[PDB]
């Protein structure tokens, strides 16, 4: 596990939720794409956007 | 607070 510094995106790929993140102390380039339940909460993103 | 992840 590595911290997350940010969220960028989010995408569905045949019904499974995953999301873009920016690394901490790593660069753009070092960015992947996470399955849900690699996060610790991905509840906060879903409710973020679910919320508007 | 800060979030950790699984990295792939």
């Amino acid at each position: 596990e590595f911290v997350v510094e940010k969220v960028l995106d989010r995408r569905v790929v045949n019904g499974k939720v995953e999301y873009f993140l920016k690394w901490k102390g790593f660069t753009d380039a070092d960015n992947t794409w996470e399955p849900e339940e690699n996060l610790d909460c991905p509840e906060l993103i879903e409710a973020f956007l679910n919320s508007q | 607070k800060v979030h950790r992840a699984r990295k792939t």
